[PDB]
RNA sequence: GCCUGGUGUCUUGGGU
């Protein structure tokens, strides 16, 4: 009667952006990224990757309430680098590692076939 | 209005293919009492 | 403080799901030699003080048929009583309980010891565990 | 009521193994061994078959209502 | 008019309410309405 | 740099070692395979007749749980994304079932093998209820006695496990790492002696025990993740691992797209 | 009713004045009332029914 | 073409 539709976890409303970037002007060079219709699945993957980069000084996320499929990430970088650009770099690295990883599994799989 | 209480099928949206009954037809936005889960939804007339 | 987290996928596969059944009974009453209530689908023109819910799920015999989903305040048994001294009857129908829904499962029709008509309507629904439901070892 | 299609806890299909389990018990195998032969290794799957109660055999005895 | 079913012998027949409530075949006095013409859908969840 | 070494393999389960990756990537792969790898599953049941002893939605509920061959599901669209009026051949598979018991004695058991595919996006291999062999009757659905009939029409649709667990391609996913606890991520409970009271991992012989003198490597990270992916037969085990990686790529790709478009 | 409207919340038996305190509404799915856990003590409330 | 009424008194079994 008050259960929400389960499909609302991944289907984006038309007036709702998948991604929203705002500044945190209290400290220099810090952004708040709000991710809509996403989980720990995506968030934890990006977070660890980012933390091993030398120019990322702070990265964190929280899922504020499990009944709502969103999370918010906070990302601060040193003066040289722009945070939003650094996020793109983290994304492309992981896409590459998974492409490689998919390739090496296929090769090993035929040998056992 | 001539379509209240008549059986309806939904052809677009997340509830596409489901049976229902027109519970209230005030204007443009209908109230279909869906059969499949125990819920009555607001829905546009194009659907 | 004595709550518990349940695995949503277990609920999806059927854990602790249950059927729920409710039966409604009604019968015709006698007020005189030939003054009896009557099961019918009451016409708005001839019967006063009708209920606010829909009457469109009743068949012509005054009884709803199995397989039809019902929601709260829908009429499932139409019955009238005449007004003493046209436009002579008063509604005495039975609506589904306002907080419930489900499917009509089976409708019994018979007569009672006094010979008047007698019906029972059993409704079934399925209750799926959710936040707030109670469990115990 | 009737054997569940899936194990509640892990999801492995167990609804196709009920007939095979009753036949193995006629041949004198013990319950633990019968489950072993069917390859139900995790104890979540084992509870499903070992503790199900088949009531549908009783409900069918009530001579059909049409 | 309306399809019914005999609780004893399962014969099907109709009644236009004014007929007495019994089975034509065996005289059984417990009868049941047959299911609706309408199609029923369930979401299998 | 990521490396894979497949320890065992067969049609419906792959056991494998995963190495030179981050813990978070191994975990996200675990979650994606359970939750976001699409499959096909019954999602609408039209009951035209059911005079069995089982309730209508009870039978319908069992139908939703029947695993269907989902091999070619990537070319199929979601119902919510199709431009058509009601359903059609591009967004659904239609299945039909009809059983009956003639004779005054015995019981007719209705099995999943009686599900007949009626239409579907030809000639894609999707929609048949999975079978182990050819003489395997499959999953028990109902039981019928004299004059009881079951005649239903089922609509199968593409979906993901986030919406309802019937769309999950996996069952369990076994998963472990560091069988000798060199990283000290757990602090063992014991009564007398921790080593004797805790059983050995089934991968204890795949890594070497810590030496009795050895100092704690505070720089060591988790690095070898052994996992076994079992499936229900709705997808083959090799497809699930491949499509898990593929699905996770598009999700990251979609994030990357949105940043370069918001400026 | 909308976010941050004040409402009076109450559990029987009202043995003392902190059985009735004003909370700020937050509208949420599902059919239970949600309390932050640190207020269970003054209400002598728990979640067993 | 707006308004729109469905009981009571008990008893018993339960919840915190
Ligand atoms: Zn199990
Ligand atoms: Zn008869
Ligand atoms: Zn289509």
């Amino acid at each position: 009667m008050n259960a929400p539709d389960r499909f609302e976890l991944f289907i984006l409303p038309d007036d709702v952006p998948k991604l929203k970037i705002t500044p945190d002007s209290r400290v220099p060079n810090c952004i708040i990224i709000k991710f809509e219709r996403e989980d720990h699945t995506l968030a934890n993957l990006l977070r660890e990757e980012l933390a091993l980069y030398p120019d990322v000084t702070f990265v964190a996320y929280k899922v504020e309430h499990p009944l709502f499929a969103n999370f918010v990430m906070r990302l601060q970088t040193e003066e040289g680098t722009r945070p939003k650009q650094a996020l793109e770099r983290a994304c492309a690295s992981i896409i590459n590692k998974l492409k490689t990883l998919d390739h090496k599994f296929n090769e090993e799989w035929n040998i056992k076939n | 209005d001539p379509t209240l209480n008549k059986t309806v099928k939904i052809r677009q949206g997340g509830y596409k293919g489901k049976i229902g009954i027109v519970k209230e037809a005030n204007g443009d936005r209908f109230r279909v009492e869906l059969h499949n889960p125990n819920k009555t939804i607001p829905i546009p007339c194009s659907f | 403080e004595d709550s518990m987290i349940m695995n949503q996928s277990s609920i999806d596969r059927g854990l602790f799901r249950s059927l729920f059944f409710r039966s409604y009974m009604d019968q015709e009453k006698r007020f005189g030699i030939s003054i009896v209530e009557e099961f019918e689908k009451p016409t708005r023109a001839t019967t006063l003080r009708l209920k606010h819910g829909t009457y469109e799920k009743l068949d012509e015999d005054g009884l709803i048929a199995p397989g039809v989903r019902v929601s709260g305040d829908d009429i499932i048994i139409g019955k009238t009583t005449p007004i003493p001294p046209y436009h002579t009857k008063r509604d005495a129908s039975t609506p589904l309980r306002s907080t419930e829904n489900g499917i009509v499962d089976q409708v019994l029709l018979t007569t009672n010891q006094e010979g008047l008509k007698f019906v029972k309507v059993r409704m079934r629904t399925t209750k799926v565990p959710q936040i707030g439901d109670k469990f115990a070892s | 009521m009737i054997i569940p299609v899936r194990c509640f806890s892990c999801g492995k299909v167990v609804g196709d193994k009920w007939d095979a389990y009753l036949r193995l018990l006629e041949e004198g195998k013990q319950e633990g061994d019968a489950l072993d032969e069917l390859k139900l290794k995790r104890y979540c799957c084992r509870r499903m078959v070992l503790t199900h109660v088949d009531l549908i055999e009783k409900f069918l005895r009530y001579n059909p209502l049409e | 008019g309306v399809k019914y079913t005999c609780g004893a012998c399962a014969h099907n027949f109709s009644l236009n309410k004014s007929d007495p409530v019994r089975c034509k075949e065996c005289g059984h006095r417990v009868i049941y309405k047959a299911r609706t013409k309408r199609m029923i859908q369930f979401d299998a969840r | 740099e990521p490396k894979v070494n497949i320890i065992n393999a067969q049609d419906d389960e792959v056991e494998l070692m995963l190495s030179d990756v981050n813990l978070s990537l191994a975990n996200s792969l675990r979650r994606t395979m359970l939750a976001e790898v699409p499959t096909l599953a019954i999602d609408l049941v039209e009951i035209k007749m059911n005079t069995s002893v089982l309730a209508d939605e009870f039978i319908s509920h069992r139908l939703g749980l029947i695993p269907l061959v989902s091999e070619d599901v990537e070319e199929m669209k979601y119902s919510r994304d199709c431009t058509c009026e009601d359903y059609c051949d591009e967004c659904s598979v239609v299945l039909e079932l009809s059983a009956r018991h003639e004779g005054e004695e015995g019981t007719t058991d209705v099995y999943s093998s009686s599900l007949i595919k009626v239409s579907g996006p030809g000639n894609l291999n999707v929609g048949e209820p999975v079978r182990r062999d050819d003489y395997d009757q499959g999953i028990l659905l109902c039981k019928l006695r004299n004059h009881q009939e079951l005649n239903i029409r089922c609509i199968a649709k593409k979906g993901i496990a986030k919406e309802h667990a019937k769309w999950s391609p996996c069952s369990a996913i076994a998963f472990e790492y560091d069988p000798h606890n060199k990283l000290k991520h757990t602090d063992f409970w014991f009564e007398v002696d921790a080593k004797k009271e805790w059983p050995d991992s089934k991968y204890a012989t795949w890594e070497e025990p810590p030496k009795p003198g050895e100092v704690f490597d505070y720089k060591a990270k988790p690095n070898r993740f052994y996992m076994t992916v079992e499936t229900t037969g709705s997808l083959k085990a090799n497809q699930v691992f491949s499509r898990g990686i593929k699905t996770l790529q598009e999700k990251l790709a979609n994030v990357l797209f949105e940043l370069e478009n918001s400026r | 009713l909308m976010d941050d409207d004040p409402v009076l919340f109450n559990r029987q038996p009202s043995l003392h004045k902190m059985s009735m305190m004003a909370h700020r509404v937050k509208v949420m799915p599902y059919s239970t009332f949600r309390l932050n856990l640190s207020v269970t003590s003054p209400y002598n409330a728990d979640f067993d029914g």
